[PDB]
C-alpha cells in the first residue's frame, strides 16, 4: 500500500471516531478493514488485535499509526463458488435455510445484519441466485 | 456242583 | 489410536455403572486426566469412548457409532427420562420399560397410525412389530409368533394388551373382550407372590389369534406350559401359594361358602407356611368377586364355579391331614382325625377308605396282590403328590373351559400367537423353582441366538459378502450339562429312587460326575450344600436344599380311584377322566412340558419383546442404572451388543448416505449412478473397503467409522461457512463504509 | 429301549422290564418231557415243553429242573427256558433290549461265563449284566445297611451289607432250601401213609408245603400239643379229590431251617448262621446290623418264620442290643424288584458290560467288570 492509500484510509478512519480523538476502538477495527477493503475473519481481526480483553476492546482507543501494522497483516474465487454451491442445483438457493444456516452455524449473524444481507435477493417464490448474489457482494 | 453236592 | 483433549469417556462408578468423564490433557501412544470431583486415572496393558451427541437419543440403538454398556445404557435413560420414550429397538429386538404412568400413546388415532407401516419409518411402539408380523402372515402363509420376556413385574401382560387391542382393530367378534375379561382367571389360578414382588406369573401363557383365509380374526386359543406345580405343597419364607387359595380362605363369612367350613389362612399348611398372607396394598378378600364375575362372563355356571371352589376347599383341607407312625416301616393316621373327616364330607369318599389308601401302598402283580404299609415320610410324599396332581388338573381343566369360549366355530387359516413367559433370573438364593426357570430361559435365548443368526445370514445373502465373518455365542454345551443324560437334572431324578437319598448325596454325585470335568459347572468355596452354573448371562449359584422334596411326584393308582370314584359332584370325576405319566418326577414332567412348548414355537417365525423393569421401589417414570444394567445383560442385549460391535453393525443405503454428506461434495464427487460416486469417492477418503463394504443395495461401515464421517462433515462445514461469513462481514462493512462515506 | 430284568431262581423265573412295578412273567423254571409212546397218529407233537405248558400236561411228563443248588447243570434246556422267556412270555426281540441275570453270591465262577457266552453269541443281546441276589434285596427294601437272609428254592445266604460296601467274608452259603423241605416232607408223609413218588408227584407236595406248613415258635411245646388234641391237624385235597390229614407233620418241616440235623446237613441252621455272619463282621457295624434283617426270597414266606427269628437270635445276641426284623409281603419279588430299581439308574449306564466289549474281551470280562 501506497502513502495515497494511507492518507485515504486516515480519512475514512477519522470519518469513524464517535469519539473525537482521531481514533478508533479495538471493536471498531475490523469494522474499518472491512469498509476499507478488507475480508478479514472474526478470528484474523482478534488475532491481530493481540486476542485483546473486552475492555481495551471497548474503550482502548488507537489512531491510525498503530491501527497500520494490523492492516498491512490482514491485507497479507473458485472456493467461494463451491461454497455457494454447498447450499444450493438449478443455481438458486433458498432463503429459509440460508437464512437459518447463517444465523445458527458459522460465525452467527444479527437478524439486523442478515436482513441487509438478504434485502432484494430472494424473489416472489423466495429462492436466491447465489451466483448473484455473490456479484452482489463481491461489488 | 463238582464235588461236595450233586449240581 | 486417537483422541483429543477435550473428548469424553466413561469410567466405573461405584453406584452407577458408569460415569461419563471428558479427558484434561490428550492420551499418548498409561497414565491419564480427566475432568468429571478432579482425578487422575490409569490404563491396563482403555476406557469406553462417548458417542457425539447427535447419535444419543436416537431410537435404534445400532444406530449409535460405538456400542459399549454405557453408549445403550444411558441412551435407554435420555429415552426414558428426557423424550419419555419407553420403546427403543436394537436390531429386530424391541425393549420396553414400564412407566407405571398411563400415556396417550396406546391411542386409537396411533393404531391406525402405524397400520401398513414399514419398521424403521415410525418411531418405535409396541404396534410396530405386531404390524410387522401381521405383514408378514401376509407375504408368507406362514405363521408369526411373538414372545414376551422378562422379569417378573415388568408389564409382560399389560405388552399382551397391547399386542391383541392392535389386531382387534386393525382386523365382528368379541374376542378381545373375552380375552380381556379372562385375565383375572389365569392370574388367580396361576400367579403368586414372591420376595421380588406379588402378582408374578408362575406359569407361562401362550395365546393363538386366530384368521381366516383373508386375514380376519376368527378367535383365539389359549394354551399353557411350564406350570410350578412344586409351589403348591412347599414354599420360602416370604411366598405365597397361588392367590386363589387366598382368596377363598379370606371369605370364610360368606354364605355360599360357609359348608366348605374354612379358616383363616394361617390354619391351613399350605398357606401357613410363609406365615405372609397378606399382599401389601391390596387386599384379595373381594378380587374372587372379580374372578368369578370373570367365570360367569366366560361361561362358568355357577355349579361349577361352586365346585371349583370345593376341590380348593378340598386341597386345603387335604394338606392339614396328618400321619403318626407305628415304626419306622408304618404309619397310620390318629383313629378320630378332623380334616380327613371333613375332606370326605367335601369330596364324597367312604372315610375309611380313604384312610385305608392314604396308609397303604399296594402291588400287585398277575396272580397276586399285597399291600404295603409304608413310612411317615412316603405318607407325606403321597399326600402332596396327590394335591399336586388335582391341582394341575384342576387348572388344565379351566383352561379348557376358557379355550372352549374363545375358540370360534369356522376352520382357521393361519395364526398369530402370543406369548407371556418369564424372563432369566437372579435371586440372592436359588432353588429348582429357578433352576427350571432358567432351563426354560436357556432353550428360549438359543431359539432367538439362531433365528438371529439366521436372519443376519438372509440380509447377507441379499448382499455379496459371505456369512463366515459372523460368529455367535452357543448355549448347547450349557443346555447338554442340564438336560443330557448323566446331568443335573437327571442324577436329581436318580436320587429320587436311590434307596436313601438326601440333597447332601445328591450334591456329592454332582461333583464326583462334573465338578472338575466340564468348565460351566462350579462349587462355591465355602460349602458342600450348593453349586454354580455359569449360565450364558451369570454365575448363578442354588442350594442343594429342598431339591429332592420339591422334585417328587409319586400317586398312588389306589388313591386316585378313591376320589375318582366319587358320587357326590361332577366335577372331580371329570377332572381325572383321561399311566407312566404318574410316575414322573417333577423335573421330568418339565421337561417334557419344555419340549412340547419349544416345537410349538421352533414351527414359527418369533418376534420378540423384552421388558426391563426400571425401579424395585415402583416410583413412577424413574430410572437405576445398576438394575438396568442387570436386565439388559439377563435379556442378552449386552451380548448382542457386543457381538454386533466386533461385527458390522452400521448400515446405509447409497442415497441416505449420499444425500446427507454432499456437503463434502465437489463436481467430480457427482457422477450419475450415485452407486459409482459413492464408491469412487470413498476410494481417497478412508483407508480400506475393510472399513466399509458394498452391497447393491447397502453400503455397510465397520464400527467408530460414522464418528470420523461426522467430524469431517462437520470440519469442511465450518470450512466453507466461516469463509463465507469471512466475506458477507466484508462486504457487508464495505458497504457500510459506501453508505457512511457518502 | 428299556433293560429286561430277569431272574432265574431255581424255582421261578421272574421277568419284566426295569422301571415296572412288579415282573410282568413269572412260571416255573420246568422243562417237560413225554415219558411214552404217543398213540394217536395226527395230534399235533411237542418235542418238549416249557415252563407252565408242563405245569399243566404234568401228569403225562417227566419234569426236570435245568438248575439246582442255584447252578446251571444242564445248559440246553435253560437255553430253552430263557428261549421261551423273551420270545413267548415277554414278546420281545431280545437283540434291541438289555438284560439282567441274577446268581447266588459263591456259585461256581464258570457259570457266569457261559450264563454270559449265551447271551452273546445267541441272542446278541447288546449288553448284559449280573447282580447278586442279596444286594437287590437293600435296594428293594430302601436301605444301604443291613443283613440280608435270602433263601431260594435252591440256595440259602446271608449277606451283611454297610453302607453299600459289601463285605465278602462275611458271606456265607448254606444249601437248605425249599426244595430240600419239600423232600423231607415227603418222607414224613410216607410216616402217615402216603407216598408221593414222581415228580409231578413231587410238585404236589410242593403246593401242600405252600399252603399248610407253619414255623413253630416254640417246636417241643407244639410238639406236645399236636400229641395232645386235634386242633393244630388240619387236610386238605388232591387234585383227584383224595382228602388227606396232616397233624405236627405240616409245621416239622419249617423246622428243619433250625435244626438241619433233621435232614442231615452238618451246619449251623439259619438262625446261628445269620448271627455268625454278625460275628465275622466288624463290632462298629454290629449295632446297625441287628438293627437290620431283611428276609427274602421265598422260603421266607412260612407264617412266623420272622418271629421266630428274632425269638432265637435274641437268645444270642447281647441283651441290650436293638434286634428289629424286617419282613414287606412283597418279599418273594424283593429280588425282582430291587433289579428293576437297580437297571433304571442312570448311574448305572456306566455298568452293562457291552456285546462290543465282550467281543473284544471275551467272556473271563464278566469276572473283571461286573462283581
Ligand atoms: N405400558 C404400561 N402402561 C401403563 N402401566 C404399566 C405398563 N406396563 C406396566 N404397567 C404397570 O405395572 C404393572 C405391570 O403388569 P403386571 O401384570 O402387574 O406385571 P407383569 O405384566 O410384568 O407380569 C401393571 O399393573 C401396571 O400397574
Ligand atoms: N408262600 C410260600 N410259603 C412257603 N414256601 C413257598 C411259598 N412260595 C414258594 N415257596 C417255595 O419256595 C421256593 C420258591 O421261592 P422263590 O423265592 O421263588 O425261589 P427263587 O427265588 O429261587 O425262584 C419253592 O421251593 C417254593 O415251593
Ligand atoms: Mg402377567
Ligand atoms: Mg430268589
Amino acid at each position: 500500500f501506497n502513502k495515497d492509500q494511507l492518507e485515504e484510509f486516515k480519512e475514512a478512519f477519522e470519518l469513524f471516531d464517535r469519539v473525537g480523538d482521531g481514533k478508533i476502538l479495538y471493536s471498531q477495527c475490523g469494522d474499518v478493514m472491512r469498509a476499507l477493503g478488507q475480508n478479514p475473519t472474526n478470528a484474523e481481526v482478534l488475532k491481530v488485535l493481540g486476542n485483546p480483553k473486552s475492555d481495551e476492546l471497548k474503550s482502548r482507543r488507537v489512531d491510525f499509526e498503530t491501527f497500520l501494522p494490523m492492516l498491512q497483516a490482514v491485507a497479507k474465487y473458485e472456493d467461494y463458488l463451491e461454497g455457494f454451491r454447498v447450499f444450493d442445483g438449478n443455481g438458486k438457493v433458498m432463503g429459509a435455510e440460508l437464512r437459518h444456516v447463517l444465523t445458527t452455524l458459522g460465525e452467527k449473524m444479527t437478524e439486523e445484519e442478515v436482513e441487509t444481507v438478504l434485502a432484494g435477493h430472494e424473489d416472489s417464490n423466495g429462492c436466491i441466485n447465489y451466483e448473484a448474489f455473490l456479484k452482489h457482494i463481491l461489488s | 456242583w463238582x464235588a461236595x453236592c450233586p449240581a | 489410536e486417537l483422541y483429543t483433549k477435550y473428548a469424553r469417556v466413561w469410567i466405573p462408578d461405584p453406584e452407577e455403572v458408569w460415569k461419563s468423564a471428558e479427558l484434561l490433557k490428550d492420551y499418548k501412544p498409561k497414565v491419564l486426566q480427566l475432568r468429571l470431583k478432579d482425578l487422575e486415572y490409569c490404563l491396563d496393558p482403555l476406557p469406553p469412548l462417548r458417542n457425539p451427541d447427535i447419535l444419543v437419543g436416537e431410537n435404534d440403538l445400532t444406530a449409535l457409532s460405538y456400542l459399549h454398556e454405557p453408549a445403550v445404557l444411558h441412551n435407554l435413560k435420555v429415552r426414558f427420562i428426557d423424550s419419555k420414550l419407553i420403546y427403543t429397538y436394537c436390531g429386530i429386538v424391541l425393549v420396553a420399560i414400564n412407566p407405571y404412568e398411563q400415556l396417550p400413546i396406546y391411542g386409537e388415532d396411533i393404531i391406525n397410525a402405524y397400520s401398513g407401516q414399514n419398521m424403521g419409518d415410525m418411531d418405535p411402539h409396541i404396534f410396530a412389530v405386531a404390524e410387522e408380523a401381521y405383514k408378514q402372515m401376509a407375504r408368507d402363509e406362514r405363521n408369526q409368533s411373538i414372545i414376551v420376556s422378562g422379569e417378573s413385574g415388568a408389564g409382560k401382560t399389560v405388552s399382551a394388551k397391547y399386542a391383541m387391542r392392535y389386531f382387534a382393530t386393525v382386523s365382528e367378534a368379541n374376542v378381545e373382550e373375552k380375552v380381556l375379561a379372562s385375565n383375572p382367571i389365569m392370574e388367580s389360578i396361576g400367579n403368586a407372590k414372591t420376595t421380588r414382588n406379588d402378582n408374578s406369573s408362575r406359569f407361562g401363557k401362550y395365546i393363538e389369534i386366530g384368521f381366516d383365509k383373508r386375514y380376519r380374526i376368527i378367535g383365539a386359543n389359549m394354551r399353557t406350559y411350564l406350570l410350578e406345580k412344586s409351589r403348591v405343597v412347599f414354599q420360602a419364607e416370604e411366598e405365597r401359594n397361588y392367590h386363589i387359595f387366598y382368596q377363598l380362605c379370606a371369605s370364610a363369612a360368606l354364605p355360599e361358602f360357609k359348608t366348605l367350613r374354612l379358616g383363616n389362612a394361617n390354619y391351613f399348611h399350605y398357606t401357613k407356611q410363609g406365615g405372609s398372607p397378606v399382599i401389601d396394598g391390596i387386599d384379595d378378600a373381594k378380587e374372587m368377586v372379580n374372578t368369578r364375575q370373570a367365570c360367569t362372563l366366560l361361561g362358568i355356571s355357577d355349579s361349577y364355579q361352586m365346585g371349583i371352589f370345593r376341590i380348593l376347599a378340598g386341597i386345603l383341607h387335604l394338606g392339614n391331614v396328618e400321619f403318626a407312625s407305628r415304626d419306622s416301616d408304618s404309619c397310620a393316621i390318629p383313629p378320630k382325625h378332623d380334616p380327613l373327616t371333613i375332606f370326605c364330607d367335601l369330596m364324597g369318599v367312604d372315610y375309611e377308605e380313604m384312610a385305608h389308601w392314604l396308609c397303604h401302598r399296594k402291588l400287585a402283580t398277575a396272580t397276586e396282590t399285597y399291600i404295603k404299609p409304608i413310612s411317615k415320610l412316603h405318607a407325606i410324599n403321597a399326600r402332596d403328590a396327590l394335591a399336586k396332581h388335582i391341582y394341575a388338573n384342576l387348572f388344565n381343566w379351566i383352561v379348557d373351559h376358557v379355550n372352549k369360549a374363545l375358540h370360534s366355530t369356522v376352520k382357521q387359516h393361519s395364526f398369530i400367537g402370543v406369548l407371556d413367559i418369564y424372563g432369566f433370573e437372579t435371586f440372592e438364593i436359588n432353588s429348582f423353582e429357578q433352576f427350571c426357570i432358567n432351563y426354560a430361559n436357556e432353550k428360549l435365548q438359543q431359539q432367538f441366538n439362531m433365528h438371529v443368526f439366521k436372519l443376519e445370514q438372509e440380509e447377507y445373502m441379499k448382499e455379496q459378502i459371505p456369512w463366515t465373518l459372523i460368529d455367535f455365542y452357543d448355549n448347547q454345551p450349557c443346555i447338554n450339562l442340564i438336560e443330557a443324560k448323566m446331568g443335573v437334572l437327571d442324577l436329581l431324578d436318580e436320587e429320587c429312587k436311590m434307596p436313601k437319598g438326601s440333597d447332601d448325596t445328591w450334591a456329592q454325585k454332582l461333583y464326583n460326575t462334573h465338578l472338575n470335568k466340564c468348565a460351566l459347572f462350579e462349587k462355591p468355596r465355602l460349602s458342600n450344600k450348593a453349586f454354580i452354573i455359569k449360565h450364558f448371562a451369570d454365575k448363578v449359584e442354588y442350594q442343594c436344599e429342598g431339591f429332592l422334596e420339591k422334585n417328587k411326584d409319586t400317586v398312588y393308582e389306589e388313591q386316585i380311584k378313591v376320589l375318582k370314584s366319587s358320587k357326590k359332584f361332577k366335577l372331580l370325576p371329570e377332572l381325572f377322566q383321561d399311566s407312566k405319566e404318574h410316575k414322573k418326577t417333577v423335573g421330568h414332567q418339565f421337561r417334557n412340558s419344555l419340549h412340547l412348548l419349544m416345537e410349538t414355537l421352533n414351527a414359527t417365525t418369533p418376534h420378540y419383546v423384552r421388558c426391563i423393569k426400571p425401579n424395585d421401589f415402583k416410583f413412577p417414570f424413574t430410572f437405576d442404572e445398576k438394575r438396568a444394567v442387570q436386565q439388559l445383560r439377563a435379556c442378552g442385549v449386552l451380548e448382542t451388543i457386543r457381538i454386533s460391535a466386533a461385527g458390522f453393525p452400521s448400515r446405509w443405503t447409497y442415497q441416505e448416505f449420499f444425500s446427507r454428506y454432499r456437503v463434502l461434495m465437489k463436481q467430480k464427487d457427482v457422477l450419475s449412478d450415485r452407486k459409482q460416486t459413492c464408491k469412487n469417492v470413498l476410494e481417497k477418503l478412508i483407508l480400506d473397503k475393510d472399513k466399509y463394504q458394498f452391497g447393491k443395495t447397502k453400503i455397510f461401515f465397520r464400527a467408530g467409522q460414522v464418528a470420523y464421517l461426522e467430524k469431517i462433515r462437520a470440519d469442511k462445514l465450518r470450512a466453507a461457512c466461516i469463509r463465507i461469513q469471512k466475506t458477507i462481514r466484508g462486504w457487508l462493512m464495505r458497504k457500510k463504509y459506501m453508505r457512511m462515506r457518502r | 429301549t428299556t433293560a429286561l430284568v430277569c431272574d432265574n431262581g431255581s424255582g421261578l423265573v421272574k421277568a419284566g422290564f426295569a422301571g415296572d412295578d412288579a415282573p410282568r412273567a413269572v412260571f416255573p423254571s420246568i422243562v417237560g418231557r413225554p415219558r411214552h409212546q404217543g398213540v394217536m397218529v395226527g395230534m399235533g407233537q411237542k418235542d418238549s415243553y416249557v415252563g407252565d405248558e408242563a405245569q399243566s400236561k404234568r401228569g403225562i411228563l417227566t419234569l426236570k429242573y435245568p438248575i439246582e443248588h442255584g447252578i446251571i447243570t444242564n445248559w440246553d434246556d435253560m437255553e430253552k427256558i430263557w428261549h421261551h422267556t423273551f420270545y413267548n412270555e415277554l414278546r420281545v426281540a431280545p437283540e434291541e433290549h438289555p438284560t439282567l441275570l441274577t446268581e447266588a453270591p459263591l456259585n461256581p465262577k464258570a457259570n457266569r461265563e457261559k450264563m454270559t457266552q449265551i447271551m452273546f453269541e445267541t441272542f446278541n443281546v447288546p449288553a448284559m449284566y449280573v447282580a447278586i441276589q442279596a444286594v437287590l434285596s437293600l435296594y428293594a427294601s430302601g436301605r444301604t445297611t443291613g443283613i440280608v437272609l435270602d433263601s431260594g428254592d435252591g440256595v440259602t445266604h446271608n449277606v451283611p451289607i454297610y453302607e453299600g460296601y459289601a463285605l465278602p467274608h462275611a458271606i456265607m452259603r448254606l444249601d437248605l432250601a425249599g426244595r430240600d423241605l419239600t423232600d423231607y416232607l415227603m418222607k414224613i408223609l410216607t410216616e402217615r401213609g402216603y407216598s408221593f413218588v414222581t415228580t409231578a408227584e413231587r410238585e404236589i407236595v410242593r403246593d401242600i408245603k405252600e399252603k399248610l406248613c407253619y414255623v413253630a415258635l416254640d417246636f417241643e411245646n407244639e410238639m406236645a400239643t399236636a400229641a395232645s388234641s386235634s386242633s393244630l391237624e388240619k387236610s386238605y385235597e388232591l387234585p383227584d379229590g383224595q382228602v388227606i390229614t396232616i397233624g405236627n407233620e405240616r409245621f416239622r418241616c419249617p423246622e428243619t431251617l433250625f435244626q438241619p440235623s433233621f435232614i442231615g446237613m452238618e451246619s449251623a441252621g439259619i438262625h446261628e448262621t445269620t448271627y455268625n455272619s454278625i460275628m465275622k463282621c466288624d463290632i462298629d457295624i454290629r449295632k446297625d446290623l441287628y438293627a437290620n434283617n431283611v428276609m427274602s426270597g421265598g422260603t421266607t414266606m412260612y407264617p412266623g418264620i420272622a418271629d421266630r427269628m428274632q425269638k432265637e437270635i435274641t437268645a444270642l445276641a447281647p441283651s441290650t442290643m436293638k434286634i428289629k426284623i424286617i419282613a414287606p409281603p412283597e418279599r418273594k419279588y424283593s429280588v425282582w424288584i430291587g433289579g428293576s430299581i437297580l437297571a433304571s439308574l442312570s448311574t448305572f449306564q456306566q455298568m452293562w458290560i457291552t456285546k462290543q466289549e465282550y467281543d473284544e474281551a471275551g467272556p473271563s470280562i464278566v469276572h473283571r467288570k461286573c462283581f
